[PDB]
């Protein structure tokens, strides 16, 4: 009940400290 | 009628691992051969992954590390972990010499026998298994060392035939040495159960070099999480070697495929037997050369009759301590100088150095021993 | 003459310990890859199915594999079966040996450019340092028909032309394609080449470091719970003198 | 002066079940069967090493 | 064999140890004093590593230089 | 045409006193050699040093000139 | 012999298991000799030795020393274990001459 | 696999070189002929 | 002095048991 919520928090503040470069930005763009 | 005491498995488990007696003062240092037993497991998980999708077969060998960095999903960060695992490896191995050559473990003499042996056997297994995937600095390190033991008279000719197996460069080479590769570090885990065994008759040596018997605790609960934090401390800097950083350690020149008819203009190893190469660089003799560095990693197996001292640890000895660190010193002086191309003046360097190391462990050991036992009052 | 420069440091968008990719300048030098320096050069090691999700979608990029037309070979009939590409299939060879690629670009071979940043000292900074510092030759050295000079290249003579100049080509984004975008773009996909496993590094590399950090106090708090029973102990030698 | 069979710390284990190990004297050939088992199981393994390392 | 029992004679020697969940201004005097201790044994090898590092690096590359 | 952010970069920071020395001993360099014949002397190495201080200038301010 | 003196003196000091509270034949090496030469000392001499190394091990596990009031002073230090010493090797040498005869 | 069974070494170079067998590619890329040799396989009729 | 005659036995009985058959007996006709 742990790693899950875990996992998307550093998967978050991993998209926070990394805007505008990801693939995951762009989706509004093409699809 | 407990079990830990009349079952057998809880019995061997109970007495090599648990009540076993240990010395309260041990330090950090003692943590890092057990450390070392499970980054063999490591390789060896990664050794499995490895036997999945590893062909033999020189181009595509090549094609096939390039598959597994990429089609196969996690296999970038398996070979990343075995590449940096055998760096965090051979650390951990040599921290563990330096304990031993400092805290006088070396007196007990068949543990230190099947030691050296141990490492004889991971520098060839680290070697061979640089040589596997095959790129330009494999392929001529893999020569220079073919060549080297062809340099030997009427010895090293059948050692090429079997293992080169051919005219020239063939697939029957590739597979005799993913077959060693795959064989020996079992060799390696038999060899450390041997080490354990040797080990358990006489106890653990503790930092002071004293009787440890007055005060000894179970190995448990006390070493046992001591070694859990050792193995996270481990996990997390191979970890951060792997996902950060992952070929500051490695030669970048490994990752072009290999040419036969080129010369690279700097041939070099891993930094890990880059001192080796060192003494390889030193002096200008084959024979002299290869007897060079077996004498200069057999000298440890000969450094248990040098003990000249009436006292054991290097804790109450501030001479030989100082020895002792300049040995270090001049050590990670042939670890650079083996990285560096031969020019002026790395060669006086290289020389002085290696002629520095030998007399540091050989010569002036006993006569600073001899000097130690003066000083209190002992020596005739 | 065998003294070098190495590369200066150049401020990259990926420089950091957490920093990823800008897979916007990835697809940009990818299509740089695509229109002028895959004339020569060649990708063996990438296949058209890693493009999706880090340049295009899943369609356009399989629509490249339509527009270079690969083809595959043999079958029972014996003759050279035509067929459009798919995106299972690797980048197109410009060559079929090496010493085709020696004789039509004048001796010199154009090598395999899937890890080329990896395989050479620098990195990037060595790729956009020669790339863009393509000057005038000295005075003494007197280099032969088809050899230009370049600091930065071992020997001082590069085998190639500089390729990139002024409006050479455009972008499907709009950026003006000066000299320094194309050799950033191209030296940013041509890290990728040798990395594409960047972002996916980057991400279990913080999920460790914050699971080292979750995890190591605890254990921490343990040893010193489980050694604070013994570093209390004090001890007393009563002899009957 | 020591027995080395009885007092190596690798050779009392080889020793204790392999030669001073009492068995019973009227064993007949069946449980050599357990041991041609062993063996069986080792050669097996050699020849799987033989069908993984060449090919 | 070596289990506890047979250890050692240990005569009139008496220890006291409080139970572990009944317990830097200490501990940092002490790793001051440590690396006192052992600063002297310890830093001029790798001084003198690093000047000889600087050195060859100085000479390769005043070498290199062709005057 | 579009004009590169480089040249405006490069040519910048050519003011500076170790860039200008550079560049008049890569001058005396020149015309010295111009002066002699039958010498096989080269003017390669405050070329390099030239273009390592060169280098390290560009390299301090040119990325966020593109985009 | 005043250069000796001050010198043995600095080098006691520096040597560091005074720091401990040891005497110097608790740091010799126990070999078959010296455990011999063990075996044969008195019992209060056996004890105040047992306990001397105890009290350096748990001092070393915490990574500590003495005070400098009650650490082992040079003219202090009582070289117990040195005539039965001598007394083993003179038996050894003197069995190893039997034997080589 | 039939020198030194049925055949000598030029019978079996007489009986390869009798056969064509195909391969490719060369400098410019076509997939052509070749009489054979000894590593060559048995001709298949109809591979499919 | 018994293994090379324990391998020449061995081949000696071979082709005697297996006379004009193996390719040795027949290596007249057809170089
Ligand atoms: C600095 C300011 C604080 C300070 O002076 O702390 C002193 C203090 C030591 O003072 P002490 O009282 O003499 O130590 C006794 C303590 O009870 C216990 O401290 P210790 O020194 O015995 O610590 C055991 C040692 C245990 O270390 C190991 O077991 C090392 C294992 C192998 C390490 C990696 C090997 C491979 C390396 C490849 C390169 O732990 C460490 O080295 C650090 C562990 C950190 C855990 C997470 C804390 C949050 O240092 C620490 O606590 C270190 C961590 C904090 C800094
Ligand atoms: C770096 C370690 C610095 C350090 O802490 O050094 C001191 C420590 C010895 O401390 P100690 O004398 O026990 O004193 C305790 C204070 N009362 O020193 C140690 O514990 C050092 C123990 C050895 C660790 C260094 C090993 C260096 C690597 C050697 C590799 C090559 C070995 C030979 C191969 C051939
Ligand atoms: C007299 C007053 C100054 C000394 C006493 C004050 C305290 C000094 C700091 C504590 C550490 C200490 O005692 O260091 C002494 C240490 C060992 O000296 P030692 O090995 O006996 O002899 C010199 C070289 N053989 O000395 C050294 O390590 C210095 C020699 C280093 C040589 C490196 C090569
Ligand atoms: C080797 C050949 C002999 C060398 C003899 C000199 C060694 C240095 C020395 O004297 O160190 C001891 C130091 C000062 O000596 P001190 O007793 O003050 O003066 C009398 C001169 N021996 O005294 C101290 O450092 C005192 C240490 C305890 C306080
Ligand atoms: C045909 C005219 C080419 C074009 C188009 C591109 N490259 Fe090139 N490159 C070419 C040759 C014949 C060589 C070998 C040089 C030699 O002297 O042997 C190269 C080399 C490189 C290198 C350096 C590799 C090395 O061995 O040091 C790099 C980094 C490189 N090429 C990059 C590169 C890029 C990014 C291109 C697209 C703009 C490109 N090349 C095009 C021939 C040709
Ligand atoms: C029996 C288990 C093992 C197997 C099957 C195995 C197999 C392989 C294979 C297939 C490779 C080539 C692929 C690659 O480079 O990533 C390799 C590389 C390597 N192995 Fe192992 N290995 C084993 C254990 C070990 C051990 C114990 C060591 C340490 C001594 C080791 C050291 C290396 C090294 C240094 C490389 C080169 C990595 C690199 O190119 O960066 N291997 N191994
Ligand atoms: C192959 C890797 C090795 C492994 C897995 C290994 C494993 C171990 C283990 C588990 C211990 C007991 C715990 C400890 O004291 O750290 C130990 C101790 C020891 N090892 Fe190793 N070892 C290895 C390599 C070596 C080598 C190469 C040597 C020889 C230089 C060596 C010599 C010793 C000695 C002397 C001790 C006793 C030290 C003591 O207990 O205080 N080991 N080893």
């Amino acid at each position: 009940f742990f790693e899950r919520a875990f996992d998307q928090g550093a998967d978050a503040i991993y998209e926070h400290i990394n805007e505008g470069k990801l693939w995951k930005h762009i989706k509004h763009k093409y699809e | 009628t407990n079990m830990r005491k009349t079952h057998p498995l809880f019995k061997i488990i109970n007495h090599s691992f648990i009540d076993l007696p240990a010395p309260s003062n041990i330090s950090s240092w003692w943590n890092f051969g057990s450390l070392l037993g499970v980054c063999l497991m490591v390789q060896i998980i990664t050794g499995l992954f490895l036997a999945m999708h590893y062909t033999s077969d020189t181009m595509t060998a090549f094609s096939s590390v390039t598959h597994i960095c990429r089609d196969v999903n996690y296999g970038w960060l398996i070979r990343y972990m075995h590449a940096n695992g055998a760096s965090m490896f051979f650390i951990c191995l040599f921290l563990h010499v330096g304990r031993g050559l400092y805290y006088g473990s070396y007196t007990f003499m068949e543990t230190w026998n099947i030691g050296v042996l141990l490492l004889f056997a991971v520098m060839a297994t680290a070697f061979m298994g640089y040589v596997l995937p095959w790129g330009q600095m494999s392929f001529w390190g893999a020569t220079v060392i073919t060549n080297l033991l062809s340099a030997i008279p009427y010895i090293g000719t059948t050692l090429v035939e079997w293992i080169w197996g051919g005219f020239s460069v063939d697939k029957a080479t590739l597979t005799r040495f993913f077959a060693f590769h795959f064989i020996l570090p079992f060799i390696i885990a038999a060899l450390a159960i041997v080490h354990l065994l040797f080990l358990h008759e006489t106890g653990s040596n503790n930092p002071t070099g004293l009787n440890s018997d007055a005060d000894k605790i179970p190995f448990h609960p006390y070493y046992t999480i001591k070694d859990i934090l050792g193995i996270l401390i481990m996990f997390l800097i191979l970890m951060t070697l792997v996902l950060f950083f992952p070929d500051m350690l490695g030669d970048p020149d490994n990752y072009m495929p290999a040419n036969p008819l080129n010369t690279p203009p700097h041939i070099k190893p891993e930094w890990y037997f880059l001192f080796a190469y060192a003494i390889l660089r030193s002096i200008p003799n084959k024979l002299g050369g290869v007897l060079a560095l077996i004498l200069s990693i057999l000298i440890l197996a000969l450094m248990p009759f040098l003990h000249t001292s009436k006292q054991r640890s290097l804790m109450f000895r501030p001479i030989t301590q100082i020895l002792y660190w300049i040995l270090v010193a001049n050590l990670l002086i042939l670890t650079w100088i083996g990285g560096q191309p031969v020019e002026h003046p790395f060669i006086i360097i290289g020389q002085l150095a290696s002629i520095s190391y030998f007399s540091i462990i050989l010569i002036l050991m006993p006569i600073s021993g001899i000097i130690e036992d003066k000083m209190l009052k002992l020596y005739p | 003459s065998d003294l070098e420069l190495h590369p200066p440091s150049y401020p990259w968008s990926h420089r950091g310990l957490l920093s990823s990719l800008d897979h916007t300048s990835i697809r940009r030098g990818f299509q740089v890859y695509k229109q002028v320096c895959s004339s020569c050069h060649s990708m063996d090691y990438v296949a058209y199915r890693h493009l999706v999700g880090v340049c295009y979608t899943e369609e356009e990029a399989k629509a490249l594999a339509e527009e270079v037309e690969v083809q595959d070979g043999p079958n029972d009939d014996g003759e050279m079966f035509m067929r459009p590409g798919k995106l299972s299939d690797y980048f197109p060879k410009p060559y079929p040996n090496p010493e085709a690629a020696r004789a039509a670009n004048n001796g010199a071979l154009p090598p395999d450019l899937s890890y080329i940043v990896r395989a050479r000292h620098g990195g990037e900074d060595y790729v956009f340092s020669l790339l863009t510092g393509y000057c005038e030759p000295p005075t003494g050295v007197s280099l032969r028909e088809g050899l230009y000079f370049n600091p930065y290249f071992p020997g001082q003579a590069i085998g190639m032309a500089p390729p990139i100049y002024t409006e050479v080509l455009e972008y499907d984004d709009g950026t003006p394609a000066t000299m320094s975008q194309v050799a950033k773009d191209v030296a940013t996909f041509l890290r990728w080449a040798s990395e594409p496993e960047h972002d996916h590094r980057k991400r279990m590399g913080l999920k460790m470091l914050l699971m080292m950090g979750l995890l190591l106090p605890l254990t921490y708090a343990m040893k010193r719970h489980k050694w604070s029973v013994l570093k209390s102990r004090k001890l007393a030698y009563r002899p009957p003198k | 002066m020591t027995n080395m069979r009885k007092t190596h710390p690798l050779f009392k284990i080889i020793n204790h079940s392999f030669i001073d190990l009492p068995a019973p004297s009227n064993i007949s050939s069946w449980w050599n069967f357990g041991s041609l088992l062993g063996v069986c199981l080792m050669v097996q393994i050699i020849t799987g090493l033989f069908l993984a390392m060449h090919y | 064999g070596r289990e506890f029992g047979n250890l050692a004679r240990i005569r009139h020697v008496i220890s006291y140890s409080l139970s572990p969940f009944e317990q830097f201004s200490k501990g940092i005097p002490n790793v001051l004093r440590r690396t006192r201790e052992r600063i002297l044994r310890v830093a001029p090898p790798f001084v003198v590593v690093y000047l000889i590092y600087t050195w060859g690096n100085q000479e390769f590359e005043q070498s290199k230089r062709k005057n | 045409e579009l004009v590169d952010p480089l040249t405006t970069v490069r040519e910048h920071c050519e003011q500076l006193e170790k860039c200008v020395k550079a560049r008049e001993r890569l001058e005396l360099c020149d015309n010295r050699v111009s002066s002699r014949s039958q010498t096989e002397e080269d003017c390669t190495e405050e070329l390099f040093d030239f273009l390592h201080a060169r280098d390290h200038c560009v390299a301090h301010k040119l990325f966020k000139n593109l985009k | 012999s005043k250069w000796l003196d001050g010198f043995r003196k600095w080098y006691y000091n520096a040597a560091g298991f005074n720091k401990l509270g040891l005497m110097r034949d608790d740091t010799l090496h126990e070999t078959e000799d010296v455990k011999e030469a063990i075996r044969r000392l008195p019992e209060d001499l056996y004890n105040d030795r047992m306990f001397r190394i105890k009290r350096a091990l748990d001092l070393t596990m915490r990574h500590q020393i003495l005070p400098k009031d009650q650490w082992t002073k040079y003219e202090e230090d009582k070289f117990y274990l040195e005539p039965y010493l001598k007394e083993v090797i003179r038996e050894r040498k003197e069995r190893e001459e039997w034997a080589k005869k």
